RNA sequence: GCGAAACAGUACCGUGAGGGAAAGGUGAAAAGAACCCAGAGAUGGGAGUGAAAUAGAUUCUGAAACCAUAUGCCUACAACG
RNA sequence: UGAGUAACGCUUGGGAGUGAGAAUCUCCCAAACCGAUUGACUAAGGUUUCCUGGACCAGGGUCGUCCUUCCAGGGUUAGUC
């Protein structure tokens, strides 16, 4: 069946990339609790 | 179906009782003289005075 | 220029079998960022023979050691085919 | 002869050892026997 | 300064090896230890591997080498004084070079 | 005087091992090895190996005659075990146990060996047992 | 003779066993 | 005890925000077992080092549940918290 | 404990060879299914899973000398796609 996630190289990027994130207060919100954690993947950005 | 109760240790080995093993009834071949199960061709290919196979 | 963009020459079977012939092929392997006019530039002033052309290969990096207590990743690769013109063939080591 | 080892790693039984999630994410439904 | 360095003579003051003189080889500073020659001998089984140039015949048996002993068992060994002694040692500088210099406590010689 | 071999992890699981090893236990050494090489089980080309090393370091290591060898204990006790996670149905697991073994064949030549056993455990409890009685008289001497 | 049981096995780096250089054998493995 | 004494916000789970583990100790010193035997080998049994090898890398001590072996006693007309 | 129980998720026979060990690996001859497809080219995605040699700790619902598993080396060439 038609699962519900469809992989996709450019939706992906588009959507949770740090471009995205980087442009809204929200966005800069949620990459400020990330460093806090110290999350090696900060975002899908950095897929290696 | 499942068992309500636990089986202990002492049911189990009395239902295992019976799945003790039998050793197979063993022959001695008369041109070489190693152990072979009996009624069958031995190591050698060599069943009473007939040559069945090559040598091993 | 500088003549940093030209790190190590690199010998295979597929080298070896395009070394030969009539026009030589020599591989070397390159900086990631430099292009193909940086890399004639560069052959021109360490060797002195102006390449007929120049072909290019980028090599994803890739997991290597997999299993192993520690998993490391593999290096980026720029791979550049220098052809030098018929009847020449220069020597890449000894000047 | 010539078996040796002068790497500084060199194994041949790798060490590993497979690990579980306990990912047990069931679920049930309604059924005919519901005495209203 | 340090107490001991490479080249003079010391001794062990404990363990199995009492009186035991030799000539220190090596000394490790961040493990605090010291190789003397003839001390603290040490078999190791050594195998036979075949890899390398060298490798190819790399004839070993019962090699017998030194073990490294800890920098506290030793002590230094006297030589200028008549009657050897083991003893403690100074730290004077002599206003002849203004160099820092090993004295003995127990006596008046150098190094 | 027992002589004996062990093979740690080994891959059977006791329960179909011990089936193999009560075949053997109080047998001769050339009608363990005959009985031993002619059984279609998989516990049967693996015990074979460890009785062999065992007869061998019997009679070269050990000393022993080499016509007076008898089976004396052949177990397979309980080894590590591996977990695994089998997918089942609906987006349950369950969990597999790969079960091991540790094969353990010992042999001696004297037929009256576990006399000696019971007699090295009385020999322990009598340490103990006068070890009570000088600690009394002590106690009274004082 | 001798560049024959000098090109048995023992590969190199980049190369495999059986297509050993002709001429090329001295130079990693000295 | 900080989630984290080890390379832990890691492995892993989720599209994402987010959620989030377990795992330490050989020996004073590797002196980490040359060599022999069985085996295809791992390995095991000797030898050797070591005070100790039932301290051997599965490496301080090693409890119970659990699984096997055995000296002695009992048990195949018997209704059993 | 259930219990060595259910299950092992659509495909046969033989000859020769390797190997310590072969219904399972290699070659050959057949045999049986696909054939608007289990055939061939690519987009998306996957990210080395591709080729060669070696190994059989672990994974392969059995076995294995074999693997899309592991180790070592290598592999992707554009003025016109
Ligand atoms: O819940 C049920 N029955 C209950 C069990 O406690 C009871 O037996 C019952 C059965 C029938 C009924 N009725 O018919 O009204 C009512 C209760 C069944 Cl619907 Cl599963
Ligand atoms: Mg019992
Ligand atoms: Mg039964
Ligand atoms: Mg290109
Ligand atoms: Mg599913
Ligand atoms: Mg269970
Ligand atoms: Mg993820
Ligand atoms: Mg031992
Ligand atoms: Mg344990
Ligand atoms: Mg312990
Ligand atoms: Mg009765
Ligand atoms: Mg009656
Ligand atoms: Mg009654
Ligand atoms: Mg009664
Ligand atoms: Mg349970
Ligand atoms: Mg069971
Ligand atoms: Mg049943
Ligand atoms: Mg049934
Ligand atoms: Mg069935
Ligand atoms: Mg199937
Ligand atoms: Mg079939
Ligand atoms: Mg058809
Ligand atoms: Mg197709
Ligand atoms: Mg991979
Ligand atoms: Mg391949
Ligand atoms: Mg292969
Ligand atoms: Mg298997
Ligand atoms: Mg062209
Ligand atoms: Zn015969």
């Amino acid at each position: 069946m038609k699962r519900t996630y469809q992989p996709s190289k450019l939706k992906r990027a588009k959507t949770h990339g740090f471009l995205a994130r980087m442009a809204t207060a929200s966005g800069r919100k949620v990459l400020k609790l990330r460093r806090k954690k110290q999350r090696a993947q900060l975002t899908v950005s950095s897929e290696r | 179906a499942v068992q309500q109760r636990r089986s202990s240790k002492h049911r189990r080995d009395k239902r295992r009782s019976h799945d003790a093993l039998t050793a197979q009834a063993l022959s001695v071949c008369q041109k070489c003289g190693k152990k072979k199960l009996f009624h069958r061709v031995c190591s050698c290919g060599m069943y009473g005075d007939l040559r069945v196979k090559k040598a091993y | 220029d500088v003549t940093n963009v030209l790190l190590k020459p690199v010998l295979t079977e597929k080298v070896y079998f395009n070394q030969m012939g009539e026009t030589k092929k020599y591989v070397f392997v390159v900086n990631p960022k430099a292009s193909k006019t940086r890399v004639k530039l560069a052959f021109e002033l360490v060797y002195g023979i102006k390449p007929l052309k120049v072909n290019t290969l980028i090599r994803k990096p890739t997991t290597i050691r997999g299993g192993s207590r520690f998993p490391g990743l593999s290096k980026l690769e720029k791979l550049a085919v220098i052809t030098l013109p018929k009847g020449i063939a220069i020597s890449v080591t000894g000047e | 002869x010539x078996x040796x080892x002068x790497x500084x790693x060199x194994x041949x039984x790798x060490x590993x050892x497979x690990x579980x999630x306990x990912x047990x994410x069931x679920x049930x439904x309604x059924x005919x026997k519901a005495a209203d | 300064m340090q107490r001991i360095k490479k080249g003079d003579k010391v001794v062990v003051i404990t363990g199995k090896n009492k009186g035991g003189s030799g000539i220190v080889l090596k000394i490790m500073p961040a493990r605090q230890q010291a190789i003397v020659e003839g001390l603290n001998k040490v078999t190791r089984h050594k195998k036979k591997d075949q890899t390398t140039k060298r490798a190819a015949k790399q004839s070993t048996g019962k090699v017998q080498q030194e073990a490294p002993i800890f920098l506290s068992k030793l002590a230094l060994f006297d030589q200028k004084a008549k009657q050897q002694t083991i003893g403690k040692i100074k730290y004077v500088m002599d206003p002849k070079t203004n160099k820092k210099t090993r004295v003995f406590k127990k006596s008046n010689n150098t190094l | 005087m027992i002589a004996f071999a062990k093979q740690f992890r080994v891959r059977i699981s006791p329960q179909k091992a011990r089936l193999v090893c009560q075949l053997i236990v109080g047998k001769k050494t050339a009608d363990a090895q005959n009985i031993l090489s002619n059984t279609p089980k998989k516990a049967a080309t693996l015990i074979a190996k460890l009785l062999n090393s065992a007869i061998a370091n019997a009679t070269n290591n050990h000393g022993m005659n080499g016509d007076a060898l008898y089976v004396f204990e052949c177990v397979a006790n309980q080894g590590p075990s591996m977990k695994r996670t089998i997918p089942r149905a609906k987006g349950s697991s369950n969990m597999i146990t790969k079960r091991s073994s540790n094969l353990v064949v010992k042999l001696s030549d004297n037929p009256n060996e576990r006399q000696e056993l019971i007699k090295q455990q009385k020999a322990l409890v009598k340490k103990r047992v006068e070890g009570q009685q000088k600690a009394k008289m002590a106690r009274q001497k004082a | 003779k001798q560049t024959q049981d000098l090109t048995k096995n023992m590969k190199i780096k980049g190369f495999r066993k059986g297509k050993v250089p002709p001429t090329l054998a001295k130079d990693y493995l000295d």
